[PDB]
């Protein structure tokens, strides 16, 4: 299983429509290999790219495009074979009138009848100004800009999962994308996931690897990596809950210039969650907030081919960035390294053995089948055993399949 | 008044005229918060961060938004104006404001005159506010113009060291009681 998100941090601006847009990729989407499609966040937002939800029923408010054109895409992702992706976004709302404070914490579902239709009862006790104080307090982290929900109010979680199961149902999603996952508890994830029975289910938790005094990464990430691994436990170790594994995402962006040592952990395992429970990581290069328009932890442009080489052959479920696909002019090799790992059956627990880690050379081999070099190391043929021919190569890459 | 009080590291509530460092919740992720030039301007400087946990940084000073004092504590959800006590090269207001401009394509916090004030002026304006619905005193830091905007670090070095910005992950803070200056 390989997955693609389908949009960037500026899709919303599209002429004509995202959705519609998207219709002329599903061929070359399809073609690749690629399983799931992770689309933006559908419902009306006071912010443009959907991550500030309103009114959850209303798709047609989107600025992605209306309920019709999604279905359609989704219709014909289906046809090919390809699962959709919901993003989520339930930690925070925005409201959509003002209460007798003037406070804008009177909120509305989108549907003509009371679904959704909440006050700020619901609203987190302490998110001040908007809460009233009565609801619970947060299960977890605050979002600043607007009222985090109360997930603990039964009709909150009853009314949440019958629009899971509506978006499921009617919509056509096949699985989800829990936005800003550090919002809530682990307990709360469960609930949602439980009910909702998704087919796939993968978590944004993201938090601060830890530093050293030279501004830079840690060798050992195993609290970072720790974390990740507690909140899958709890939901469900043998459900479909995953969670995007920033470790291995921030250890690469600066073992690829010129460290790539920091690729092998100390007992010779990968060090990012991959190295503990490949099954329920999902691996990526950049997305919408690292890389794109917000550029708040990008992959070095010039070596994100390494981070593919790495991604595309190891453990793990990997992530393909919409721009990196289609506008940097990569597809053609990105295609050909999703092609080497289907073919020979690398899957998310596959077999990783770490051959050599030196600062210009990372050298592995999965499977017993395929191995992947990354760094300028100019002739590591004594390296490579025999029967295995060069499979992909590019800048400061290489991949070699068996037979 | 209402809003509860906010706590530095020894459960004192803070004081508006007293110093404090504001360091992380996690010493993982770093030291205090300083000044530092970057991405090509020497001045105005940046709110930075330094990266050695040992480093309690610069001690600032935490005002009731202008207009606001009153018992001298300082509350969570206020509009609070924030200063380094330090002296600096660049001979600037050591006040915090967040930055009009991108530096990378990324929003700082920055130091010194406010080059593009808008009509409201309140890009100086920031809250404090606890991190999650937990009973612990750790905290986060909002930059509140228009919207408030929670704040975080840019930790890859990009323009020459860590600075403080609209990103995540959100920066969870603690504050530190610092000598009188
Ligand atoms: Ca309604
Ligand atoms: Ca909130
Ligand atoms: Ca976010
Ligand atoms: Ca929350």
């Amino acid at each position: 299983q390989v997955l693609f998100q389908g949009f960037n941090w500026e899709s919303w601006k599209h002429n004509g429509g995202w959705y519609n847009f998207l219709m002329g990729k599903v061929d070359d989407i399809a073609a690749a290999g690629i399983t799931h499609v992770w689309l933006p966040p559908a419902s009306q937002s006071v912010a443009e790219q959907g991550y500030m939800p309103g009114r959850l029923y209303d798709l047609d408010a989107s600025k992605y495009g209306n309920k019709a054109q999604l279905k359609s895409l989704i219709g014909a992702l289906h046809g090919k074979g390809v699962k959709a992706i919901a993003d989520i976004v339930i930690n925070h709302r925005t409201a959509e009138h003002k209460d007798g404070r003037g406070i804008y914490c009177i909120f509305e579902g989108g549907t003509p009848d009371a679904r959704l239709d909440w006050g700020p009862h619901m609203i987190c006790r302490d998110d001040r100004p908007y809460a009233d104080g009565t609801g619970n307090p947060d299960t977890g982290a605050d979002f600043g800009a607007a009222p985090d929900i109360d997930h603990l109010n039964l009709r909150v979680q009853k009314e949440l999962v019958e629009w899971l199961n509506w978006l499921k149902a009617d919509i056509g999603f096949d699985g989800w994308r829990f936005d800003f996952a550090k919002g809530y508890s682990a307990d709360v994830a469960k609930i949602y996931i439980d009910r909702s029975e998704p087919s796939f289910a993968v978590a944004e938790i993201w938090t601060s690897l830890a530093y050293g005094g030279d501004g830079k990464p840690n060798l050992n990430q195993d609290q970072h990596r720790q974390e990740l691994v507690n909140w899958v436990d709890k939901v469900g170790g043998k459900g479909p809950a995953t969670t995007f594994d920033f470790t291995t995402k921030g250890i690469l962006n600066v073992a690829v210039e010129g460290e790539l040592w920091r690729l092998r952990g100390t007992d010779g395992k990968a060090p990012g969650m991959i190295g503990w429970w490949p099954a329920k990581a999902v691996t990526f290069v950049d997305n919408h907030d690292t890389g794109s328009t917000q550029h708040m932890w990008p992959f070095p442009s010039d070596r994100v081919m390494q981070g593919y080489a790495y991604i595309l052959t190891h453990p793990g479920t990997p992530c393909i960035f919409y721009d990196h696909f289609f506008d940097w002019g990569l597809k053609e090799e990105i295609d050909r390294l999703v092609s080497v790992r289907t073919r020979h059956g690398i899957h998310n627990e596959s077999k990783l053995q770490i051959i050599e880690a030196d600062a210009d050379l990372y050298l592995a081999e999965i499977d017993g089948k395929v191995i992947v070099k990354l760094g300028p190391r100019y002739d590591v043929g004594n390296l490579i055993p025999g029967g295995f021919k060069v499979a992909a190569h590019g800048n400061d890459y290489a991949v070699w399949e068996k037979i | 008044a209402d809003p509860p009080p906010v706590h530095d590291t020894d459960g004192h509530e803070l004081r508006a005229d007293a110093n404090y460092y504001v360091l992380s919740a996690n010493r993982a992720h770093g030291g205090g918060l300083t000044m530092a030039p970057g991405h090509g301007r020497h001045c105005p400087l940046f709110v930075s961060q330094d990266p050695n946990g040992q480093h309690d940084g610069f001690p600032v000073r935490i005002t009731p938004y202008g207009v606001a004092p009153s018992d001298k504590i300082i509350r969570l959800s206020t509009d609070v104006r924030i200063s380094f006590r330090a002296y600096t090269t660049c001979l600037q207001s050591t006040e915090w404001h967040i930055d009009s401009e991108l530096a990378a394509g990324r929003r700082h916090v920055i130091t010194g005159p406010v080059k593009d004030p808008s009509p409201s002026g309140r890009e100086n304006a920031f809250r404090i506010e606890k991190y999650s619905g937990a009973e612990v005193h750790e905290y986060k830091l909002m930059s509140c113009g228009d919207w408030c905007q929670d704040l975080g670090v840019f930790r890859d070095l990009k323009g020459g060291a860590w600075f403080l910005g609209a990103t995540e992950p959100y920066h969870v803070v603690v504050f530190k009681k610092a000598p009188p200056a």
